[PDB]
């Protein structure tokens, strides 16, 4: 099983970008689904997770700008990040139950 | 080994089942009263005082005594019964077969009720593929006046049909087979809480209780199960649906029984986790008997797994120490 | 955390429970010719490509097609059938109900799976008086009146086709299905079967990876024994006779691995090893990535019985192609 | 739950003793009862579930272990005793340790 990290990229301060991670497979899982990030000179943080019953939680530095979801049918789960700051820029990196993906770049601007 | 494994998150998330009904663990149950447990239970000694394996056998007992109720025109109830001590084919115990509720037979309480049939090799009934509902359960009195027994010691194992026929089943005795699940009887669908309550547990003899200590009150894990009614068997749960507990996940049932635990908790211990909810946190502990205390006091309100965030083990600790509970 | 754990000793002599049947464990059953399992079966990245849970669900489908058959009056054949895909309130998978057995469907001789169940509309005309009848489920194509077995998930379809005449009353052409977990298997003539499924009958999702042969390293299913259907009663006294039914994990490491991450310990082409000791031989069992377990019997296929079983010891992590020691 | 062994003592060599292990309570596990004595302890002998015997090296022919489920107790039947034998026996009823009866073989 892989997974297929897209929609990163360069946006401007206030803007939205909406990450997406797919699974190459219908598999089904109980591990969480999260995004982490790692911005230059710091160490590598949870973002966002959601449990097999969509319970979500945020860092606080994302909370009420930050959303995560998921497609089941698509085996896709989703980071919607809105009034991005450029203390949000990194790579960002999904977690796919035990899964993890190459990781997407995020430059805010 | 470490007891921490013990609890995860997807075991509270979807995938925990708890060990009387097999239900899908979504709620802990807090049980202000205490209560005792053994069958399909295990403590951290690797073993039960139960009759019942770490799975859903299906329940077959070879000898009862039949006796049959009924004017003729498909109104013939018929109760099966057997002293406990005669299930002499389950290695784990006599008591009763692997498998068999330890649930007081009812006589607004829910009652397990399970498939099954009635069966002796003389018996004039053809088999046509069908087997029947039966309510399950420990009694005595039976067959004439069954009154739900909480112990093993002189008492009775019933099944007793819930719906009439006519004539067919005449042999006086006869073994009694009934397929795993077990779905709800009652007749107050509104009023029950939950299924067994504290006060219908049937418990063998030498059975550790679980009773208050402090603020720390023993926990059964909820979920939901189907309500026997009179529109079908089961499909689509059209009769309703109850809350059945058990003592245990599942899970934790089966690892006790298969991996040596003896050594990483000592009496007055709990091993504690934490559970993280949105908006508050509180702890679950485990004791060496195998029960799970939360520091819910006196109150019995349910507590709903749907908002849970994670599981995180904390470490061992005393039993008297406060089980946080800041929801 | 290490695989180590999930085998024990009391896995193997009494306590264990294979994942398809839920019947105790008692005998290893080589497949030198190599299978695969994806229904309530997990790997060691903690996700299944199935549709169950690892539980033993009870069956429940909102919405099939019902197709009735019968020549005279106490002869009228009953059969359910959905397409695959359409178990929406699944939230595994929509290919089939949790639960619903990862088997071929019996056509016009092999095993089948039977359980206890009811086919219903709210809008039909029959009365309920306390019973369930028994059925064959399995996957297959053709339904109604020309079934064969199938054993994918994309464009089939799923039966239950009732084993006895039913009961007037049987209106409507949609119904739900309901059915109890327990199965037993109808086998039937005067031939013999040595397990239910065999591997050309086990029904697979598309992805799931199969289990082939590595060397003398084949994989093995865990063998218990399970009740046959027939016509003298349900199961009182296992009268109608028994066979052994197979499944590729103990339910106990099904489970563990839903529960648990063990996705670093263990890399493509390695076994965790677990050592067998009898009172005279042992042999060693592997665990991959992928859940499955081997065993290193070669081309023997015959059953290896677990009674004399003294002990399960860890040895570790292993290449996959080294040969698993097989002397018995 | 405890457990209650008997049968140790002093002995001459060639002679027998027969070593007795009762829990307290009818429990039921699926953790193999055996015996151990004790350098380092060593496993005497093991019988499983499925009652299957397993002899350390030493004493294979000699020693004889065998269970009564119904009385929740299992037995060591010590034969052709030796200077070797002696040590203190402890009987592991599934996971449950006993306090060891103490063995003297003398020559």
């Amino acid at each position: 099983v892989q997974l297929q990290e897209s929609g990163g990229g360069l946006v401007q301060a206030g803007g939205s970008l909406r990450l997406s991670c797919t699974a190459s497979r219908s598999i089904f899982t109980y591990f969480g689904k999260a995004w982490y990030r790692q911005a230059p000179g710091k160490e590598r943080e949870l973002v966002a997770s959601i449990t097999s019953g969509d319970t979500t939680n945020y860092a606080d530095s994302v909370k009420g700008r930050f959303t995560i979801s998921r497609d089941a049918a698509k085996n896709t789960v989703y980071l919607q990040m809105n009034s991005l700051k450029p203390d949000d820029t990194a790579v960002y990196y999904c977690k796919y139950g035990s899964y993890w993906g190459q990781g997407t770049q995020v430059t805010v601007s | 080994a470490s007891p921490a494994g013990l609890l995860t998150t997807p075991v509270l998330t979807g995938a925990g089942s708890d060990n009387r009904w097999g239900a899908q663990i979504v709620a802990l149950q807090p049980v202000p009263s205490g209560f005792s447990t053994c069958n399909r239970h295990w403590n951290l000694n690797g073993s039960t005082f139960g009759w019942s394996s770490p799975r859903f056998s299906d329940i077959d007992h070879p000898r009862g005594n039949a006796s049959y109720t009924g004017t003729g025109s498909t109104n013939v109830i018929e109760t099966w019964y057997a002293n406990t001590g005669t299930a002499t084919n389950n290695p784990i115990s006599n008591i009763a077969p692997d498998g068999f509720p330890d649930m007081g037979a009812i006589g607004p309480t829910g009652g397990w009720v399970g498939f099954g049939e009635v069966w002796n090799v003389a018996n004039g009934s053809p088999y046509n593929g069908t087997v029947q509902a039966y309510e399950l359960g420990f009694a005595t009195g039976a067959p004439n006046s069954i009154n739900p027994a909480t112990t093993t010691v002189g008492t009775q194992i019933v099944a007793k049909s819930i719906y009439g026929v006519a004539i067919g089943q005449n042999q006086q005795t006869a073994g009694l087979f009934v397929l795993s699940t077990g779905i709800v009887s009652t007749s107050g669908p509104n009023a029950t809480t939950y299924t067994p309550q504290p006060n219908s547990i049937v418990v063998a003899p030498g059975t550790p209780a679980a009773a208050p200590i402090g603020r720390n009150v023993p926990v059964m894990f909820s979920g939901v199960i189907r309500r026997a009614g009179d529109i079908n068997a089961g499909a689509g749960s059209v009769n309703g649906t109850q809350y059945g507990v058990g003592s245990q996940p599942i899970s934790v049932t089966l690892q006790l029984s298969l991996t040596n635990y003896s050594s990483s908790l000592q009496p007055g211990q709990f091993f504690v986790w934490q559970l993280n909810f949105a908006s508050g946190f509180l702890e679950i502990g485990l004791n060496v008997d195998g029960y799970f205390y939360i520091g819910a006091g006196a109150s019995s309100n349910m507590i709903e797994l749907t908002e849970l965030i994670d599981v995180r083990p904390v470490g061992v600790r005393p039993n008297t120490s406060t089980l946080v509970f800041n929801l």
